[PDB]
């Protein structure tokens, strides 16, 4: 097996990756002290798991992870939690003071005075490793750290590490619970900075998962603890074919392969489903069918924005549970001859399919209930550009004032750079233009 | 030169020295470089009994400086409530307007002296008086909402 | 980011900073004698952003008192929490400034200011995560205004990456009918422009206003005006002083706040309004953006918000404010920029003031605040053009210069509030 070691960055980084790694122990069965009675080779493996968790001569089964932000409180609480003793004290590393929801202090000014730090321990990881095949990225758009301090990161990672893949899991900001009133400008910062630097990036929609919790789950004011939960159950749906044994996305070279026909538009659309409120502990079963039609019902969507106004390059399907292969091929069967679903006319029309036969996995204090089968469709659509563009709206109307400018020239950064980070984005409008948006 | 002496005298408050240098012939109406004399000087610092003094010696209660102030005009922008009532005893125009168009009313309004506004109403001040950017007392009033002002203006 | 070093200069200063420590040590339940006698753990945990502990579980206030004037220091320590300060921290002089900013800035004033200077170093050696500094002061006296501005730029240089912030109360001559406080304030606003980060704007006008029509009190005391400042202040505090959702410091107060450099001055609000002595969530959304809750005499519907921070104080349901604060900004929403999208923010806190249960405060960087600045100018014009009590101010080593720069400032500051408040997005 190859190894992928996973690098969470700020609040909603470290949080996310929490709730990750916690969800990623109960599949795998690992104890919270790291034991695990199923596997057999005590202090080593070539198995499936050890792509994300190494072992020691005792037998404890460490994630292979590094937890970063620029203030302790919220790296602190997984110091002091439930599973303070599975993770390498010296990969939880914090400073003292954040970036202040800015770009400038978290890539410029503050960050860099940890920078060297986080990459020698970055670097032990790595020389445990046999075969590294890359790295997971968990941060926020809005946060400082988030947006800042991941740009210097991942501008280091591609030097000291030019041959290994970098994939992103990036919270794209909601109104609903945001922070900063200056998210626009760091979502739109990191992104300029980034984009040569990430292979794939898997965005989530603050928006998209709030309505979800609302809707499905009957959740009238979701907290971050809900939408983590939720998120957490989509990104082990898309990380399960490196942890598990299987015949797609098995490795990170593969998901550029199946999902990113040119380098920069890199951006997937994840569409989850079924979601069913934890209180139906009876509900009925759906059958394979109606879990794969709501994989193009915009509701169910991981970013809003409407695939019926775009064309697809690339569609995989990954399912979990009772799935029998032939009634996947009678729902595929349906869905290209009944529904508007328009491929480029430059890619293949068609749909890759993997089952992983174990259902999904629910936590206890979770929002879910069980179900036998789940389905996460993992698509390139360019109507995924309607999430860049109202960002780019919001960005364009303080911009046009020179709006909190002042406060990122004042932390070691040229006002040219947000000009040069906004063409960078009307040019990646264009690209989905091109294609066929 | 005692006209010099006599607005320092004034303008400090020493009232014997005053009295001093008037029966030694001192010009009660001197001015300094700017026009002001010794009854301008009294009223600006509130010296209530050197104005009594000056007036009942021959000063020009409507003297005006340079920049056309009168001694009410300082004594209303200032705040000195018994110098106001003194100057208009003997003769102070209510209504003398400056270099700036102001009248004492649109000084004791933009000042806040809501007394010696009551005081000029009662002794004939012009509320149509308009400055040199055609604001009236009653304008001041509403655009800096005084309501206080606003209510006294309107009797 | 976490020690906040509090300075209070002057008597306007020290009489609202005492209030101050009187209210927030009430609010966390710490006596007098620095004993903490409370029953909630969620009264100690950010304790320390305004607190010093000591041995034998003992907390002291990172409060420095200056003052030119020797009485003062008399009248602070009589007060009820008046031993609770560090005797080192009394730095008090043997002259008054006599209500005269350039006594304060440059002869009496100039001549304290290293020994405040040797004592603020002291508290900020101490500290493991200075956030910056909060000052307490009128701007039109002498003291607060001309030494708490010379206190403020020099404590800019040593410190220039912390973060300055103000309580500054505004002169009106509904309280003290002295002619020279507008050019006081006028030489006070010239220096807050340029050397502070945020300032709260505390009018005596509009705590004038509210004691006589809206509570009336036909003859406001200080201590009535001061009851509205201090509640105010604990107001503004809340969630630097307590945990909730946001882990607020000053740097993000700033960050969120102020878009333009210059147009750092808040217009703070309070709801219910009471009197000293002697309400539903859409009462008091409606009663923070009334202009008879605001604490600078200014009507919000004249102009424009650009940014505002809104704090809910006691039980209530989250869902209701939600609702609730979206509701205001459809019905006004004239009264927003369009061009900076999501520029309300709202937090709630569990515990509410003494003796209110419910409670809100309003934090607003509106182009209204003008008004506040027009009626300054207008005040410091009258007086200039006369050139009354000037000498004064050259006899202690100013410049006429000086004067005209510090109302050109002010005017170019109200002209920067007109633009914002007449641009459009289209
Ligand atoms: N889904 C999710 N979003 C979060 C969470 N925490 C914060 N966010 C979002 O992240 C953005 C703010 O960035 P944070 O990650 O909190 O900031 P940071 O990276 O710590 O950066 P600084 O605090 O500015 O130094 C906002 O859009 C929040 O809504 C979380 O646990 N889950
Ligand atoms: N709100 C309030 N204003 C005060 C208080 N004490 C003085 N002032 C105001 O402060 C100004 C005079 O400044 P002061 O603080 O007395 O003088 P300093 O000691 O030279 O700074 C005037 O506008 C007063 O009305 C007070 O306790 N509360
Ligand atoms: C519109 O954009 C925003 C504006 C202000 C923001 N928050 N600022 C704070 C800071 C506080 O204490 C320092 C508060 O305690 C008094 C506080 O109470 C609500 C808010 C955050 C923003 O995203
Ligand atoms: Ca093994
Ligand atoms: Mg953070």
């Amino acid at each position: 097996m190859r190894e992928c070691i996973s690098i969470h960055v700020g609040q909603a980084g470290v949080q996310i990756g929490n709730a990750c790694w916690e969800l990623y122990c109960l599949e795998h069965g690992i104890q919270p002290d790291g034991q695990m009675p199923s596997d057999k080779t005590i202090g080593g493996g070539d198995d499936s798991f050890n792509t994300f968790f190494s072992e020691t001569g005792a037998g404890k089964h460490v994630p292979r992870a590094v937890f970063v932000d620029l203030e302790p409180t919220v790296i602190d609480e997984v110091r002091t939690g439930t599973y303070r003793q599975l993770f390498h004290p010296e990969q939880l590393i914090t400073g003292k003071e954040d970036a202040a929801n800015n770009y400038a202090r978290g890539h410029y000014t503050i960050g860099k005075e940890i920078i060297d730090l986080v990459l020698d321990r970055i670097r032990k990881l790595a020389d445990q490793c046999t075969g590294l095949q890359g790295f997971l990225v968990f941060h926020s758009f809005g946060g400082g750290t988030g947006s800042g301090f991941t740009s210097l990161l991942m501008e280091r990672l591609s030097v000291d590490y030019g041959k290994k893949s970098k994939l992103e899991f990036s919270i794209y900001p909601a109104p609903q619970v945001s922070t900063a009133v200056v998210e626009p400008y760091n979502s739109i910062l990191t992104t300029h900075t980034t984009l040569e630097h990430s292979d794939c990036a898997f965005m989530v929609d603050n928006e998209a998962i709030y309505d979800i919790c609302r809707r499905n789950l009957d959740i009238e004011r979701p907290t971050y603890t809900n939408l983590n939960r939720l998120i957490s159950q989509i990104v082990s749906s898309i990380t399960a074919s490196l942890r598990f044994d299987g015949a797609l996305n098995v490795d990170l070279t593969e998901f550029q392969t199946n999902l990113v026909p040119y380098p920069r538009i890199h951006f997937p659309l994840a569409t989850y489903a079924p979601v069913i409120s934890a209180e139906k502990a009876y509900h009925e079963q759906l059958s394979v069918a109606e879990i794969t039609n709501a994989c193009f019902e915009p509701a169910n969507q991981m970013v809003k924005c409407d695939p019926r106004h775009g064309k697809y390059m690339a569609c995989c399907l990954l399912y979990r549970g009772d799935v029998v292969p032939k009634d996947v091929n009678a729902a595929i069967a349906t869905i290209k001859t009944k529904r508007s679903i328009q491929f480029v006319d430059w890619c293949p029309t068609g749909f890759k399919v993997g089952i992983n036969y174990q259902p999904p996995t629910v936590v206890p204090g979770g929002d879910l209930a069980k179900v036998q089968r789940a389905v996460c469709m993992l698509s390139n659509t360019t109507a995924i550009a309607e999430a860049w563009a109202r960002l780019d709206h919001k960005f364009d109307l303080m911009y046009a004032k020179r709006a909190f400018v002042h406060w990122y020239v004042g932390e070691g950064m040229e006002e040219g750079e947000f000009s040069e980070a906004r063409e960078d984005m009307a040019a990646l409008e264009k690209d989905y233009e091109e294609v066929g948006v | 030169d005692l006209g010099k002496k006599l607005l320092e005298a004034a303008r400090a408050g020493q009232d014997d020295e005053v009295r001093i240098l008037m029966a030694n012939g001192a010009d009660v109406n001197a001015t300094d470089a700017s026009g002001l004399t010794p009854l301008h000087l009294a009223a600006t610092y509130g010296h209530l009994e050197i104005v009594e003094v000056l007036l009942k010696h021959g000063a020009d209660v409507n003297a005006i400086d340079i920049m056309g102030s009168t001694p009410l005009h300082l004594a209303a922008l200032i705040g000195h409530l018994e110098i106001v009532e003194v100057l208009l005893k003997h003769g102070a125009d209510v209504n003398a307007v400056d270099t700036w168009g102001d009248t004492p009313l649109h000084l004791a309004a933009i000042m806040g002296h809501l007394e010696i506004v009551e005081v000029l109403l009662k002794h004939g001040a012009d509320v149509n008086a308009q400055d040199k950017f055609g604001k009236t007392a009653f304008d001041i009033s509403i655009d800096n909402g005084n309501e206080d002002l606003a209510e006294i203006l309107q009797k | 980011m976490r020690e906040i070093v509090h300075i209070q200069a002057g008597q306007c200063g020290n009489q609202i900073g005492a209030k101050f420590w009187e209210v927030i040590s009430d609010e966390h339940g710490i006596d007098p004698t620095g004993s903490y006698h409370g029953d909630s753990d969620l009264q100690l945990e950010r304790i320390n952003v305004y607190y010093n502990e000591a041995t034998g579980n003992k907390y002291v206030p990172r409060a420095i008192l200056v003052d030119l004037e020797p009485g003062t220091m008399d009248s602070v320590r009589s007060g009820p929490f008046g031993q609770i300060f560090r005797p080192d921290n009394f730095v008090f002089g043997q002259s008054g400034a006599g209500n005269n900013w350039a006594k304060g800035h440059y002869t009496e004033g100039a001549e304290l200011v290293d020994s405040v200077l040797d004592v603020v170093r002291k508290e900020s050696e101490s500290c493991d995560c200075l956030q910056g500094f909060q000052l307490t002061h009128s701007l039109g006296g002498g003291t607060g205004s001309g030494m708490g501005t010379l206190l403020i730029s020099k404590i800019r240089e040593e410190y220039p990456d912390r973060i300055m912030n103000t309580f500054s109360v505004m002169p009106s001559p509904k309280v003290s009918d002295t002619v020279v406080e507008p050019y006081n304030a006028t030489l006070s606003v010239h220096q807050l422009v340029e050397n502070t980060d945020e300032t709260y704007c505390i009018d005596n006008e509009a705590l004038y206003d509210i004691c006589f029509r809206t509570l009336k009190l036909t003859t406001p005391t200080y201590g009535d005006l001061n009851h509205l400042v201090s509640a105010t202040m604990s107001g503004v505090t809340t969630c630097l002083r307590f945990p909730g959702q946001l882990n607020a410091d000053l740097r993000k107060l700033a960050v969120n706040m102020v878009p333009f450099p210059r147009l750092h001055f808040f217009m703070p609000g309070f709801a219910p309004l009471t009197s000293r002595g002697s309400l539903t969530v859409p009462e008091l959304t409606q009663q923070m953006f009334d202009s008879k809750n605001m604490m600078a005499a200014c009507d919000p519907r004249h102009g424009r918000y650009l940014t505002v921070a809104a704090i809910f104080r006691g039980r209530m349901s989250m869902k209701e404010v939600d609702e609730q604060m979206l509701n205001v900004q459809n019905k006004n929403s004239s009264y927003f920029v369009e061009w900076i999208p999501n520029n309300v923010k709202t937090a709630v806190c569990d515990i509410p003031p003494r003796g209110l249960k419910m409670s809100a405060t309003f934090i607003g960087n509106s182009t209204a605040i003008q008004e506040l600045f027009k009626r300054i100018s207008e005040q410091f014009t009258a007086m200039f053009r006369r050139k009354a009590f000037l000498h004064w101010y050259t006899g202690e080593g100013m410049d006429e210069m000086e004067f005209t720069e510090a109302e050109s400032n002010m005017n170019d500051l109200v002209s920067e509030y007109q633009q914002y408040q007449d641009a459009t997005a289209d």
